[PDB]
């Protein structure tokens, strides 16, 4: 036999080392009576191209569980599907197996089934059961299947074992059989072992998304940048059901954490720890960087998302947002932004452009360049200044930490003070050969991670080998200056609806770069090529962002994508855009009420000014 | 250079079923000569697959899309895409100045299909942008329309004739259909008998090109022929639809060549992929989101083999006489007469001058690559059919005028121009119906025909293996016992259909109710059926009338066929001369096969072929 496997279907219980019972995939030598990190997964089966496998699943279950293949070739024998395929019996036989029934599957690694060679060695697919998908998969009906370039496994003895299978799974335990789950390979709260890798050696992630509902995730690794498409991802955006082969460089040592970052997801699970140790050893001018300087500060001011036509009362869609009424505080709220401030210590650099609203100073990083954020918290509550994207961030003058605390972002939060920061850029942090240059980044105030941001503190960091559009949602309600806002604009002095649906979301504006329904207009002259660094923040759910003008517009991430871009939220990527378009531009929040509630903006087609 | 399309928004009714019937009034896109209404709004055959989708507006790099547009519904709409581009302007404005079209109003959009609207050196001979109606980005779109635009590089899509053709194109578009947020009372109020929980899920279709559950139609595939797929996806945030091509994988380009077996449509994204279905048959393509599947969003592409072709036996036995039907024929030249059947006076069907229809019940739905037409002489005067169209259906409810390739309203076929014409007309792309009708258009002083349509079965099976074609070894064939005498040697090896020679048949040494003839296929095989025969040798005629079939995957163990419980008696061949054929309804599949005569006339004797298709070796 080229290669063969024996699967079971055994019903075992599960504690996510809460107790739950599940009917999952099992393997043996040939009937009878693993490695922990794998945990839940039905065993990862893998074949070189040309060589072809056979399972013989035994349904040692209550459930009649079938075996679908998602990425090889069959004959209506291999697939586990019953559908009106007019093939009849013996050929639907394994196209869904019976309880107690031990029936046999065949499949092939066709020369065409194989990776492209622009592709990574071993393309991650998986398997499952095509017999009530929701009633199935939940309870453990998912394994990992991988096909690889021909002279393939032979290398594995030579090759890296750094082949870890990451199963990101939202098991709605309460199907096939009370509330949900969010596991990573079948663990919840930072549970689970394995996940060790070598120090200067890199690790590869065989990633599997798992849904059974429109459920979405965005999963990072504590201070670590992902490589997937050969474009640095930094995010591992992960759709309802995806297959992804990613890699991680693994510089430095110790315990860092991968984890789903969203809203309620962490309160459900989806975070787990990845150790790196040191490993056993076995040998058988015209150029260069300069460093950036930024005298910057967090000062406070009121923000007005205005002004255009005010359409009162009956405009119970429009006005409700930005009209001062008996229980509403439109347009203007008190915020805190970053300013590069003009008149103060370590002089300055300050002039504002209307075109980026709240958005902070733009901070530019060329690989190997350093940054010098001489930051001061100019106003009120103590706030922090940390850049998502770079890595070597320690106060200049010392690798020491304020004695008191861990990772500066965590704490020393400077309430009336001034702190001097250094953002050294490595090539690691920077764009690859493949990704377009100047990948988009942002920086916030990690006084926690979210709470302040909403208040109004945010700006754009470019990393490179400058029109910026940040979509964002400003909650206002979680904003620090709510007390100061309620008691400045609302008609009754203090006493009023403590909280309510009516006003809650009536004080969550949909930004457009912290600008509202129509703003900006923007100043681009025809035929000027731009680079459009755009990003979502604020509240989450995917994004759908597009340009809709006198040329609608099309842009290129590599191959040109159209009336579409999709920032994952709390996330960002950037865009080249030839401008031979034309004037007046719907600029897309694009999605749902998101569209009705806050999107618009515009574009131009001026010409004839030169320098 | 340049291309124009004549396109318009219609309001029409949408249904599914095949399981109270839900009838919905959504608004879609159609294309016609420019005659506004009564004529001409026609498209069909291969393009079924779009369904709700507006038609393929295909252009090249460089050239122009001109797109005339006519709204015919209550609330004004607009043809817009990403590329509705150059609008140079002159103190007149641009974007809101041609924004929308009122009902009955009529506008033409026309732009230069720039490079920035194109496929790159990074491959795929075509891209796949999308057209919507703006005005309401969500409302109208949900209710009514969506269109697939595709631009390709230079000498790419065929002159005058259609578009592309090197390769087959398909735009499967995936979405959730909420309704209610789309169209109002005329939609909402109909079937009245109440806002979100109660039946809200019921209005929501999860539908490929607007066909919930397995309803989607047009998936003529064709084994081993590059197929480009267009996956443009749309709707709200729920639809991240993770489409999967059942046990097929495809490639995509985007600065490189990536292989993958499912790709996710972020609403708005579209995309293009190429794959070649190595194995033919029916297969699924679905979003693999569990919830989203059992709510619909699954369809079957129904790929055929090219090397499948065979007569369905209008000449031979398999076709029985009851199968046919006619307008009613003047003269006794009744149908039941078609192809090569020259007997005495009567050899064909033949009506008088008024327009007619010879329809054929295939008794099952089936694929058909082409028909062979006939005419006959009587009284010197030459009788034939000169020109005709084919109609086809599955249930006898639906009917369809077949177009295939032919530019315009349909393809008319060219019949014979004489008695004994033999015109193999060809149906690529091919028909799928159980029911083929035939309407004549031209004739010579009368209408009249013999015919024998040729196709292959819905699966790509039903084909002869070795035996007659001699491809199976007379080393491979064995039998229980045989009649060997000096000279004459009725060897098992001679059991091959339509073979003429010394000792041209099989014969068991002397007769037994239970004997056997066997065939060492070698490979493990599927068997559609068996064509059976009989031989006359020197004025004595002999044939096998009743028979029983064994099969084994086991050299020494055998399992008799059993039908409807009981083991079954096979009826065929009342004569030596002719061969007749047995269906084998649930097809036994084995490496080795055996056959036992029961009622054998005069003497036992057999020639035969087997029918079938290859299944995996070593299992
Ligand atoms: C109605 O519409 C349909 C489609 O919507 C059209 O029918 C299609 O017709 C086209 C063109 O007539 C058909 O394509 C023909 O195919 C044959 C043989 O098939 C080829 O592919 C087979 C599989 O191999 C694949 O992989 C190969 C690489 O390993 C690759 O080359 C190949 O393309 C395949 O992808 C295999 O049998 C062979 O490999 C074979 O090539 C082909 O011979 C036809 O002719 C070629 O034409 C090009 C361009 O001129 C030449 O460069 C080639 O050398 C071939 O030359 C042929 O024509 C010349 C004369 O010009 C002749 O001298 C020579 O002998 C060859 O015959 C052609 O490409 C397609 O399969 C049909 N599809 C369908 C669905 O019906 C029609 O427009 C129309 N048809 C009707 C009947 O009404
Ligand atoms: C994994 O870690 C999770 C957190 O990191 C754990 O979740 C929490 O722990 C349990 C299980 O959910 C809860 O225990 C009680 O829950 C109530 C109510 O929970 C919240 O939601 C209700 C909804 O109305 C709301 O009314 C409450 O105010 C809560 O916001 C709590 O009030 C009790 O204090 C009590 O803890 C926790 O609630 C829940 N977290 C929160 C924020 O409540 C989870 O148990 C871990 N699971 C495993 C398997 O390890
Ligand atoms: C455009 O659409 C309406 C249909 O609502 C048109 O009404 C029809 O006009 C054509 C003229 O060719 C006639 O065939 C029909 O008799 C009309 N239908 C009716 C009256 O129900 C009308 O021409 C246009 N509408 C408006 C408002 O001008
Ligand atoms: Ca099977
Ligand atoms: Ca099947
Ligand atoms: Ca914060
Ligand atoms: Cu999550
Ligand atoms: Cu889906």
């Amino acid at each position: 036999a080229t290669r063969r496997y024996y699967l079971g279907a055994v019903e075992l219980s599960w504690d996510y080392m809460v107790v739950y019972k599940k009917t999952l995939f099992v393997e043996f030598t040939d009937h009878l009576f693993r490695p922990p990190w794998m945990g839940l997964l039905g065993p990862t089966i893998q074949a070189e191209v040309y060589d072809t496998v056979v399972i013989t699943l035994k349904n040692m279950a209550s459930h009649p569980v079938s075996l679908h293949a998602v990425g090889v070739s069959y004959w209506k024998a291999s697939e586990g599907a019953e559908y009106d395929d007019q093939t009849s019996q013996r050929e639907k036989e394994d196209d869904k197996v019976f309880p107690g029934g031990s029936h046999t599957y065949v499949w092939q690694v066709l020369k065409e089934n194989g990776p492209m060679a622009s592709d990574p060695l071993c393309l991650t697919y998986s398997y499952l059961s095509h017999v009530d998908l929701v009633k199935d998969l939940n309870s453990g009906l998912i394994g990992a299947l991988l096909v690889c370039r021909e002279g393939s496994l032979a290398k594995e003895k030579t090759q890296t074992l750094h082949k870890f299978i990451l199963l990101f799974a939202v098991f709605d335990e309460g199907k096939s059989w009370w509330p949900k789950m969010h596991t990573v390979n079948g663990y919840v709260n930072r549970s689970l072992p394995g996940l060790i890798g070598c120090h200067r050696k890199s690790v590869y992630w065989h990633v599997i998304g798992m849904g059974t509902t429109p459920e979405v995730h965005s999963i990072f690794l504590e201070g670590h940048t992902f490589l997937v498409r050969n474009h640095r991802q930094a995010s591992l955006e992960i759709s309802p059901i995806t297959f992804l082969t990613a890699q991680t460089l693994l510089m430095d040592l110790g315990q860092f954490l991968l984890f789903c970052h969203i809203s309620s997801h962490q309160h459900d699970g989806m975070e787990a720890y990845v150790k790196v140790d040191s490993c056993p050893e076995e040998p058988q001018a015209k150029k260069h960087p300069k460093t950036w300087v930024h005298y910057i500060a967090a000062e406070e001011e009121d923000w007005d998302y205005a002004p255009l036509v005010l359409a009162p009362d009956d405009r119970s869609y429009k006005s409700q947002y930005l009209n001062n009424g008996p229980q509403r505080i439109g347009r203007k709220y008190k915020k805190v932004r970053f300013m590069a401030y003009t008149d103060e210590t370590f002089k300055t650099r300050e002039a504002i452009q209307h075109e980026s609203g709240i958005l902070g100073p733009l901070l530019y990083g060329e690989v190997g360049d350093t940054l010098l954020i001489i930051f001061k918290n100019q106003a009120s509550r103590p706030y922090n200044i940390y850049p998502h994207g770079i890595t070597d961030v320690r106060p200049l003058y010392s690798r020491r930490l304020p004695k008191g605390v861990k990772h500066l972002k965590d704490f020393p939060i400077l309430p009336g003070e001034i702190f001097k920061y250094k953002w050294t850029v490595t090539v690691e942090d920077g764009p690859t050969k493949s990704d377009p240059r100047c990948l988009t980044r942002y920086y916030s105030s990690f006084v926690n991670m979210e709470r302040d941001l909403a208040s109004g503190l945010i700006g754009p960091l470019l990393i490179c080998y400058r029109n910026v559009i940040l979509f964002s949602v400003f909650d206002e309600n979680r904003s620090w200056y709510l007390t100061e806002n309620i008691q400045r604009f609302l008609p009754n002095p203090a006493g009023v609806q403590l909280e309510d649906p009516e006003f809650q979301a009536s004080n969550i504006m949909h930004s457009i770069n912290g600008y509202v329904f129509d703003s900006l207009q923007l100043s681009v002259c025809l035929h000027e090529v731009a680079y459009w660094y755009i990003l979502s923040i604020g509240a989450q759910t995917d994004f759908l962002s597009v340009f809709f003008s006198g040329y609608t517009f099309k842009h290129k991430m590599v191959y040109e994508d159209t009336l579409t871009l999709f920032p994952f939220s709390g996330e960002t990527v950037f865009m080249s855009m030839e401008n031979p378009g034309l004037w007046i531009l719907g600029c897309h929040n694009s999605d749902f009420r998101n569209r009705g509630m806050t999107a618009l903006l515009k574009v131009s087609s001026c010409d004839k000014n030169t320098g | 250079k340049t291309r124009h399309y004549f396109i318009a928004a219609v309001e029409r009714l949408w249904d599914y079923g095949m399981s109270s019937v839900p009838q919905f009034k959504k608004v879609v896109f159609q294309e016609f000569t420019d005659g506004s209404f009564t004529q001409p709004l026609y498209r069909g055959e291969l393009n079924e697959h779009l369904g709700l989708l507006g038609p393929y507006i295909r252009a090249e790099v460089e050239d122009n899309i001109m797109v005339t547009f006519r709204n015919q519904a209550s609330r004004p709409y607009s043809f817009y895409s990403s590329l509705i581009s150059y609008e140079e302007d002159q103190r007149q404005g641009a974007e809101p100045r041609k924004n929308f079209v009122k009902p009955n109003e009529t506008k033409t959009y026309f732009w230069k299909v720039q490079h920035h609207m194109a496929p790159t050196k990074d491959e795929f001979d075509c891209k796949a942008w999308a057209y919507f109606s703006d005005v309401d980005l969500e409302k109208d779109v949900h209710s009514g329309l969506i269109g697939p635009l595709l631009v390709c590089h230079t000498n790419t899509l065929n002159p005058a004739h259609g578009r592309q053709v090197t390769v087959q194109e398909f735009a499967l578009f995936f979405t959730i259909f909420d309704e209610t947020k789309s169209w109002y009372f005329t939609e909402n109020m109909e079937r009245n008998c109440m806002e979100d929980p109660t039946f809200k899920e019921n209005y929501r279709f999860h539908a490929i090109n607007g066909y919930i559950m397995d309803t989607l139609p047009g998936l003529v595939m064709a084994q081993d022929q590059r197929i480009r797929w267009y996956l443009l996806s749309m709707g709200s945030n729920e639809n991240i639809h993770s489409i999967h091509f059942s046990g097929h994988v495809f490639t995509v380009r985007k600065k490189e060549e990536y292989k993958m077996a499912l790709y996710n449509l972020y609403p708005g994204v579209f995309e293009t992929v190429e794959m070649l279905p190595s194995k033919a048959g029916i297969w699924r393509v679905e979003c693999l989101i569990g919830e989203h599947l059992h709510a619909g969003m699954s369809t079957l592409f129904l790929v055929y083999s090219n090397k499948c072709q065979t007569p369905l036996g209008m000449a031979s036995g398999h076709i029985r006489d009851f199968q046919i039907t006619a307008s009613g024929q003047y003269g006794q030249w009744a149908p039941k007469l078609a192809r090569l059947h020259y007997s005495g006076s009567i050899n064909a069907w033949s009506t008088k001058e008024p327009f007619s229809w010879i329809k054929v019940d295939l008794l099952a739905p089936m694929i058909i690559h082409g028909i062979k037409t006939q005419g006959a002489r009587q009284k010197f005067s030459s009788l034939y059919i000169s020109q005709f169209i084919i109609m086809y259906s599955l249930d006898g409810k639906k009917w369809q005028t077949y177009r295939g390739n032919s530019t315009g309203t349909l393809m008319v076929f060219f019949g014979n121009v004489d008695s004994s014409g033999i015109k193999h007309n060809i149906f690529n792309p091919p028909i799928i119906a159980r029911y083929i009708r035939l309407h004549p258009t031209h004739y010579s002083i009368r209408s009249t025909l013999r015919m024998e349509l040729m196709g292959c079965d819905l699966n790509s099976c039903s084909m002869p293996l070795g035996m007659e074609s001699k491809a199976i070894s007379d080393a491979q064939i064995t039998a229980s016992s045989y009649f060997t005498n000096m000279f004459a040697t009725w060897s098992p090896s001679k059991a091959r259909l339509h073979l003429q020679g010394r000792s041209n048949a099989w014969r068991p040494q002397v007769n037994n109710p239970k004997e056997w003839l066997q065939v060492d296929f070698q490979k493990t095989m599927k068997v559609t059926g068996v064509t059976t025969q009989g031989v006359k040798s020197l004025l004595t005629s002999m044939y096998v009338k009743e028979f029983l079939i064994s099969s084994s995957q086991d050299g020494h163990q055998w399992t008799l066929f059993f039908q409807n419980g009981k083991v079954k008696v096979f009826q065929g061949n009342q004569d030596s001369f002719t061969p007749v054929v047995n269906s084998l309804d649930p097809p036994l599949l084995t490496r080795y096969l055996r056959i036992h005569p029961q009622s054998w006339v005069h003497q036992i004797a057999l020639r035969m072929e087997v029918l079938g298709c290859e299944a995996q070796d070593l299992y």
